[PDB]
DNA sequence: CATTTTGCAATTAGTACTCTTAGCTATGAG
RNA sequence: CUAAGAGUAC
DNA sequence: CTCATAAATTGCAAAATG
């Protein structure tokens, strides 16, 4: 219910000015606020503070604090995020990146 | 805390 | 489920956990006066059986984390009797498909 | 000694190499790397078995590079020398600081402090031996050695014999 | 010219992935820094005419990889070390997803 | 040249894990211990061996290779030296967390305070994570201020269990600035907890206390958060007068020389004390310049020293300001003036700007010819080339190259060219606010020096043309040209994922003249309709039999216009009062590409849901909505450019 | 890797190529042809490596297999060949 | 702030939306798995109009005169009539009609009946009647257990998500359910036969391309849904009794516990 | 795991610690767990002839020892090209230490000694040395103390000595 | 058993252009 | 060269 | 005479009592 009151509350935010936004954009927006069981809000003390990886975490707000919990906690990043691989100046998993091209030896041969 | 993040306290 | 009129003393809330498997649940007269699942904001509930969350999981490749989360205080989450682990099914009547089926784990 | 093992190799193909005859340009580069070498990890590689059909898998292009990176799996024959076992070989060099043994593809070197003291070098004879008061060490001469110490090198494995030891010395 | 944060965010919601790592990491700082597998620290001496890689402590001399990072990266990695924090960089996964 | 080839294995970083220096770590790994603050040598010519420069961290010349690696400045990563201090220190980073465990372990057995005997301790030891573990550790044993010798048992609390207890009394552990003072209960007793004495009770703290607290065996265990061997970052972090750094570490120099021979010579305590937390401030200075509460360490020139911090966070720290933003190459920056007859996904590239950006393209046997003919050209003129790279990583340039005379191409080498027609070019207009804000276009050079993009196009940028600039980024690669174009090309993104409807339309004068020009009134004789025809760039060649045939043949402005409609496309809107004639001419009725009736506006051309746009798009796909705009656009110029629209003082009277 | 692969049998995704797919297929093989990759088509006398690419994925003679990543690290082997390219 | 907390939200392939960490955010995108470029305002027929309208529009009944068909509509029209199994059909998709009502019905309590979908209809037809040239006059060539198995085995071919299991099947009708309301809005047999009156090859080809349509209108995987999300939130905030607006977002994203107009409503 | 350093006992063949990756049991490359199989002189031998036929055949379709000696060298320049010089030295030493000649009497020589049910380090040394008696045995393999009964090993050794031929 | 009360700093649209100034001051001593 | 500052464009 | 140093969010542990 909080879930539904947060999507009605952000259309109409959008709808006061008369503008439209598609239904699944504010459907993310309010389904990643509450996907942790409570009001997850938009910020440094809200988002951020989820383990989702320290070098994403330190992109957004906080950076050193976050280096410095990351290196006393021991935490292992998994370079799954965006900023991870942004990072380290690598093809984030994302878009074109979210699989892996391969080849076939067969199928070459069976084309000649 | 601090300020920020007095003390605590005072 | 224990139905008190105001409070409870400290000095009761910690005797409340019995000896397993007897649980108590304690649920205010005030709070139950208005049935809030029956409201429009709140979609319905169905507690999983174990067979059907290790199917669940089995299917989506889903962890125990990886579940969208409901904590183990919220008002439903009394009201269905979640225990911790036990996922819930969310039918909600969407706007865009007709019926989505959500899936939260009590936290 | 001689095992059989599992070994995984990277190799990265170019793009103007895709062809028809991918797989036999693979199989032809996973030889001439690693048949008959050397590594630290296993001692040496000596061949591939079961050339008919060695697991290639898919391989995968790199981004931005083009080149497939292939992870090639096979059974790979190694001779790995391990701490105090006993083998047998054979005599091809001899000097003051000790003789060298030919165990399959490496030479052990067996120092002189490691010998009884009946043995003593001999370089008046052609070419130089190591002359006993029961037995003669010579070149091309059957030794049982047992290997006590290992160094482990990558280019070129080394192991440390004797045969000081009862029943050691010539066949 | 910048490419800045809200602009890689765009070429993110594009899907573009390549070229945005073309953009961040050949047309602005590509660095090519060598770690071991061991310690996945930057402090492996390497001698790439005489081809020998030694990470010093580890005793380590085969079990080296190379990474391309920004060197904005690799400067704030060795910021990192040079307070007391170390950013191992590791070759492959000790977990699963 | 880039960097020359390397035998090292190729692997992209898959997990990179955390953790905190061990002094042997630290020792280690170090390969110059620096031992005197001053940075050159007595001449000045060579940097100092054994101080902060020692060329085993690095060579700060060109001219000099590194002494470590042997190895160029282009090449060394910069190699750590390691200070070791003469009394540790602490973190400053790390002080509040070290309050927390010194708070949770007993200060004098090395213990933690509450083993699983305590009830809370079963569920706080239960939760996973380590930072909530922690959490419920620390809160629950801030208050207890006794380690306890003898707890009750679990079974029952009627007889005592011994546990590995020494019964000492935990002090209350406040901080005074970089310091940590305990007071113990009187039976206070307010003393300063020295750095060594907590180190002493962090390595006394078992594996499984430490562990439970969130710390690891491996790579960060609580004794490693009191410095003691100060790692130095090589001058490639503080290159040079001198780095901010390079004078905050001769300070902490300067400060270890002193309180050492303090040591050595013997000195009354309060001077030993001073040397102490005169390092300890250069070291917190050195790490974290902003501490609250103390002054901030303020550089010879008399302006506030730039920490390592400050260096890290902020938008223009190492993370926002060079990691998630940075400067790029290959890309331009110039005023945008419209142009109505450009196609949609077009754009107008100066035609100096597309002699500096440059994209390589590998020599083929397929485009031999062509970028031959450019490198003959040279980079002087457009078309061209100005570099060749060869297989072997040679670079030859153009200018000063034609003395060796012609260049003979082989394949698979580079000719990095002017950027030529049909080139897809990111196109960016700043802030950049959505995914719109920054599309594929395609290069049309032209001979004037400003971008040049439709008037269409705009809408999505945000562009007027009173001044504004905009970007341009080339890629640099086959594979970035190629996803660029078949996934932010303009036509794939006329219709918005943010509002499901076409984010362009007929804006301006054209939207104007497109009403003026489909009102009943307006016919159009023979010529006028023949050019209005022609300027359609995919009209069939078929004059439409006039509305009128009678006496004098006239074309009306829907018949013209619905020549630019592709064929087969059905659309009706009735607006408000409108029935199936028209007698205000409003609505719109178009069946099979035929305006049947309807005055053509904003409703229908404009980036509206449902309208001529979204209708085309949709049916026949984002090229034909593309040539869609190209047509009406130049039909409806035409006829505006030749019929004129004004506005004066006078229409402004009533 | 056993484990991880999905059997060709019982593959759970769509059988139709995504944008991105399609993208990346068309930029490699692009970036293929201007190394001097073999051509398994025959050329009217195109010479854009993007054009000989989307040739060549028109009557799917493009030698690359999509290697489809789940969540939980799973794969899924696509081959162009079998993939619709519908959009 | 928007876009760096839904930077890492994505679309995976087993059409999941979920972040780095491989937590669900949602377990199909958009509750309904479509692409958002690909989705049209479009008109439920069955939800709108009056008791009595919508029985003169759908019912439709081979044994009385009050709901009758005309014989000429159709090419057996003077056949059907007094039959059974096809009173069955239309007795069963009458019923499947009225269900599809109470459902819209329940699904929007202020009846709205025109909503954004994926596939349009409207123009299918309308594209089928113009390229096969209906005259309006000639008897349809269809029949009835023609349409009515091609309408069933279009909604079975509509398939978003591709698993072989019973909770993959239960999402894919869910996902699917509104829809194929729409689809049976649109494709009844009255409104077919009466007032499109589609042919034989006609309604095959409608039938295939509303198929083809709904699956090139699923979302793509490897979507970057969050920063889409993200963005398209943020840039109508550009153009921005009670707060409204830019505060008001503000008071939105940061969850504040004081807000400057806390108003309540009561019915 | 991950462990950064690493200590490890001393390789020790008598300990029987012949490496992490050298236990009894190793994965396979269909996933599966198999027996750390250790061959023999005469079993390594023949194994490389039979690879080598392979090879030999696959390529055409796409005793005492001098003779043995010649025939090998001549399959081994046929069938692979240069770097050779340790499969050379590696099949020279091979040949020359041939404890057995052909399949039968390897493959009976390797029941047996799965009949005794040992180790397969030790088996394949066993059958590699040539020993004549028991405590000699004992003393050429130290893993072999309080392991197996001393009638049993010096019955089977006299079995072994009893199949060597030529 | 029940309240209760208190003191404040860091972080917060994008890019992009031009120009101007300044880099421990003064005093001791070899 | 760096830093600080001022003014300015959209 | 010239080098070296003097808006709005957050995030609580005390200390006192009857
Ligand atoms: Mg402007
Ligand atoms: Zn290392
Ligand atoms: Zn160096
Ligand atoms: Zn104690």
């Amino acid at each position: 219910a909080g879930r539904a009151a947060l999507y009605k509350e952000v259309y109409n935010v959008i709808a006061s000015d008369g503008s439209y936004v598609n239904y699944r954009h504010m459907a993310l927006l309010v389904d990643v606020m509450t996907t942790q069981g409570g009001l997850t809000s938009v910020t440094r003390h809200g988002f951020n503070r989820s383990n989702t990886g320290a070098l994403m975490r330190c992109s957004f707000e906080e950076t050193v604090e976050i280096l410095f919990e990351a290196g006393a906690s021991a935490e292992l990043d998994d370079c799954r995020g965006v900023s991870e691989n942004v990072i380290l100046g690598q093809m984030a998993p994302i878009g074109t990146g979210a699989f892996d091209v391969m080849i076939d030896e067969e199928s070459l041969v069976k084309y000649m | 805390t601090x300020p920020g993040v007095t003390x605590p306290g005072v | 489920i224990f139905v008190y009129q105001n409070n409870i003393t400290p000095s009761a809330m910690k005797l409340v956990p019995s000896i397993p498997p007897a649980t108590i649940e304690t649920f205010n007269e005030a709070a139950l006066v208005v049935n809030i699942t029956h409201h429009e904001l709140v979609p319905k509930h169905i507690r999983l059986s174990s067979d059907e969350k290790r199917e669940l999981l089995k299917r989506y490749r889903l962890k125990e984390s990886q579940l969208p989360r409901i904590q183990r205080a919220d008002p439903v989450a009394l009201y269905l009797g979640l225990k911790r682990g036990e996922v819930v099914k969310i039918i909600r009547k969407s706007e865009t498909s007709g019926r989505y089926a959500s899936y939260r784990i009590c936290m | 000694m001689f095992f059989i093992k599992d070994l995984s190799l990277n190799i990265t193909l170019h793009p103007s190499f895709f062809g028809p005859r991918m797989k036999q340009y693979l199989k032809t580069k996973l030889l001439e790397e690693v048949e008959g070498s050397c590594t630290g990890k296993f001692g040496y590689i000596l061949c591939v078995l079961d050339y008919d059909n060695i697991d290639i898998q898919r391989g995968r292009i790199l981004p931005t590079d083009g080149s497939a990176e292939f992870n090639v799996k096979y059974r790979a024959v190694v001779f790995k020398p391990f701490k105090g076992e006993v083998v047998d070989g054979t005599v091809v060099s001899c000097s003051q600081h000790g003789f060298e043994v030919q165990v399959g593809p490496m030479k052990v070197f067996v120092t002189k402090h490691l010998m009884p003291q009946d043995l003593t070098f001999n370089a008046g004879s052609n070419p130089p031996s190591y002359q006993s008061s029961e037995d003669v060490i010579t070149i091309k001469s059957r030794i049982r050695v047992k290997i006590e110490g290992c160094i482990s090198q990558v280019s070129s494995i080394h192991a440390i014999g004797s045969i000081k030891e009862d029943y050691l010395g010539a066949i | 010219l910048r490419f800045g944060e809200m602009e890689r965010d765009c070429m993110i919601a594009h899907g573009a992935a390549s070229f945005l790592k073309e953009r961040l990491m050949e047309a602005s700082d590509a660095f090519r820094v060598h770690i071991c597998g061991i310690c996945g620290l930057m402090t492996v001496i390497a001698k790439l005419n005489h081809n020998q890689f030694e990470c010093k402590g580890c005793d380590n001399k085969i079990d080296i990889y190379q990474i391309h990072i920004p060197y904005a990266a690799k400067l704030l990695f060795q910021e990192l070390m040079a307070m007391n924090i170390t950013p191992r960089l590791y070759t492959d996964r000790s977990r699963d997803f | 040249v880039g960097q020359q080839y390397s035998s090292a294995p190729l692997r992209t970083v898959k997990e990179v894990q955390f953790g905190l220096f061990s002094p042997e770590e630290v020792r280690a790994i170090s390969v110059a211990k620096i031992r005197f603050p001053e940075t050159m040598d007595e001449t000045q010519t060579r940097a100092k061996i054994g101080g902060l420069n020692d060329p085993r961290l690095g060579s700060i010349d060109r001219n000099l290779k590194c002494q470590t690696c042997q190895e160029g400045m282009n090449e060394c990563p910069g190699h750590f030296g390691h200070i070791d201090l003469a009394k540790p220190v602490f973190h400053v980073g790390f002080i509040a967390k070290i309050k927390k465990v010194c708070e949770c372990v007993c200060m004098h057995c090395g213990k933690l305070l509450l083993d699983e005997h305590n009830e809370l301790m079963r569920q706080a030891l239960a939760i996973k994570d380590s930072k909530k573990r922690f959490a419920a550790i620390w809160t629950l044993c801030k208050t207890k201020m006794v380690c306890e010798t003898d707890v009750p048992s679990e079974d029952d609390p009627t007889q005592l269990v011994s546990r590995g207890g020494c019964g000492n009394t935990q002090p209350t552990i406040r901080k005074d600035g970089l310091k940590l003072v305990g007071s113990w209960k009187k039976d206070p007793e307010l003393r300063v907890l020295s750095t060594e004495e907590i180190l002493n009770i962090f390595k006394h703290i078992s594996v499984k206390d430490f562990t439970s607290l969130g710390f690891n065996e491996v790579f960060s265990r609580p004794e490693w958060m009191i410095l003691t061997c100060l790692p130095v970052p090589p001058p490639p972090v503080r290159p040079s007068g001198e780095d901010d750094l390079t004078f905050k570490l001769a300070d902490i120099l300067k400060a270890n020389i002193s309180l050492e021979t303090l040591e050595h010579n013997g000195a009354p305590h309060h001077a030993i004390e001073e040397a102490e937390s005169l390092l300890q401030f250069h070291v917190a200075t050195y790490m974290d310049n902003d501490i609250a509460g103390q002054p901030q360490a303020l550089q010879k020139s008399g302006r506030p020293v730039k920490s390592i911090r400050a260096r890290l966070k902020g938008k223009e720290g190492r993370i926002r300001g060079n990691l998630m933003g940075k400067r790029v190459d290959f890309s331009a920056r110039t005023v945008i003036s419209g142009d109505p007859n450009l196609e949609l996904d077009q754009v107008g590239v100066p035609k100096s700007i597309a002699k500096t950006l440059t994209y390589p393209e590998v020599v083929t046997p397929y485009n031999i010819d062509r970028l031959t003919q450019l490198v003959r050209n040279g980079p002087n003129e457009h078309p061209g080339a100005k570099y060749v790279i060869r297989d072997s990583g040679d670079r030859i340039d153009l200018r000063y190259s034609k003395r060796a005379g012609d260049i003979q191409l082989q394949y698979g080498w580079k000719v990095e060219r002017h950027i030529m027609d049909n080139d897809p070019v990111l196109f960016n207009r700043q802030p950049s606010l959505h995914k719109m804000s920054m599309m594929a276009h395609r290069v049309k050079v032209i001979p004037y020096s400003t971008f040049r993009l439709n008037l269409s196009v705009t809408s999505p940028y945000n562009a007027d043309f009173d001044g504004d600039e905009m970007n341009l980024h080339v890629p640099q690669s086959e594979e970035t040209r190629a996803e660029l174009s078949q996934l932010c090309a303009v036509p794939l993104q006329i219709v918005s994922p943010q509002s499901n409807k076409p984010c362009m339309g007929i804006v301006q004068d054209t939207l104007c003249g497109i009403r003026k020009l489909t009102l009943r009134d307006t016919f159009i004789e023979l010529d006028q309709v023949l050019n209005m025809l022609y300027w359609v760039p995919d009209w069939d060649g078929v004059i439409p039999t006039p509305a009128i045939i009678k006496p004098k043949p006239l074309w009306s402005g829907k018949q013209i216009l619905s020549v630019a409609i592709p064929n087969g496309i059905h659309l009706q809107r009735f607006d408000e009062g409108t029935t199936l004639l028209s007698p205000k001419d409003n609505g719109m009725l178009i069946i099979d590409g035929q305006i049947i009736f309807g005055v053509v506006e904003k409703k229908t051309v404009g980036s509206s849901n449902g309208g001529l746009i979204h209708v085309v798009t949709r049916e026949k796909g984002p090229q034909v909505c593309a040539k869609l705009f190209g047509n009406i656009q130049k039909v409806v110029n035409f006829w505006l450019l030749h019929n004129g629209f004004s506005t004066g003082i006078g229409d402004t009277i009533a | 890797l056993k484990e991880k692969a999905i059997p060709k049998d019982q593959r759970a995704t769509t059988p139709y190529m995504t944008k991105y797919e399609r993208a990346r297929i068309l930029g490699t093989r692009a970036l293929q042809i201007s190394m001097n990759a073999p051509v398994f088509v025959d050329l009217e006398g195109e010479t854009d490596p993007l054009r000989i690419a989307m040739k060549e994925l028109a009557e799917k003679k493009i030698p690359l297999v999509i290697r489809r990543y789940l969540p939980d690290g799973s794969f899924e082997d696509w081959s162009v060949e079998e993939l619709i390219v519908d959009l | 702030r928007l876009v760096k907390a839904l930077e890492d939200i994505m679309v995976h392939y087993d059409n999941t939306t979920r972040n780095s960490l491989g937590n669900v955010i949602q377990f199909i995108y958009g509750e309904d798995g479509m692409d958002a470029a690909h989705i049209e305002k479009q008109s439920l027929d069955t939800i709108g109009g009056s008791d009595a309208a919508f029985e003169k529009r759908y019912r439709v009944d081979l044994l009385n005169t009050d709901h009758t068909l005309d014989p000429s509509l159709l090419e057996s029209g003077s056949e059907i009539l007094g039959d059974l199994k096809l009173q069955v059909l239309l007795d069963e998709e009458y019923k499947q009609l009225v269900k599809d009502r109470k459902f819209l019905r329940e699904v929007f309590v202020d009846g709205e009946a025109n909503w954004p979908l994926p596939v349009n209809i409207r123009r299918i037809i309308q594209n089928a009647q113009q390229t096969f040239h209906i005259d309006h006059t000639k008897p349809s060539d269809l029949t009835i257990k023609d349409i009515v198995l091609g309408v069933k085995d279009l909604q079975e071919n509509l398939l978003v998500l591709r698993g072989k299991n019973e909770i993959i099947q239960n999402a894919q009708r869910d996902a699917v359910t509104l829809f194929c309301c729409l689809l049976r809005s649109r494709l009844a047999t009255r409104r077919v036969l009466q007032e499109y009156r589609l042919t034989k090859q006609a309604f095959d080809w409608v039938l295939s391309n509303i198929e083809a349509q709904f699956l090139r209108s699923v979302v793509h995987p490897g979507e970057m849904v969050g920063v889409l999300a993200a963005q398209s939130i943020g840039e109508p905030a550009t153009q921005m009794k009670v707060t409204s607006g830019v505060p008001r977002l503000k008071e939105i994203l940061n969850v504040a516990k004081n807000m400057k107009t806390p108003s309540l409503t009561v019915y | 795991r991950r462990r950064l350093k690493k200590v490890e006992e001393e390789e020790n063949a008598a300990t029987l610690q012949l490496g992490q990756e050298f236990q009894l049991k190793q994965i396979n490359h269909q996933g599966e767990e198999e027996e750390l199989i250790a061959l023999n002189l005469s079993e390594a031998r023949l194994v490389i002839k039979e690879a080598l036929v392979e090879r030999r055949r696959a390529f055409k379709r796409s005793e005492t020892r001098e003779k043995e000696l010649e025939s090998i060298d001549v399959l081994l320049e046929q069938t692979t090209g240069g770097n050779n010089k340790d499969l050379k030295n590696t099949m020279q030493y091979l040949t020359n230490f041939s404890r057995f000649r052909d399949q039968e009497t390897v493959g009976a020589v390797i029941q047996l000694l799965k009949s005794t049910g040992l180790h397969p380090f030790e088996v394949a040394q066993l059958g590699s040395l040539a020993c004549d008696t028991a405590d000699e045995a004992k003393t050429l393999i130290p893993s072999l103390n309080n392991k197996i009964s001393d009638d049993e090993l010096e019955r089977i050794l006299k079995e072994l000595s009893n199949l060597e031929t030529l």
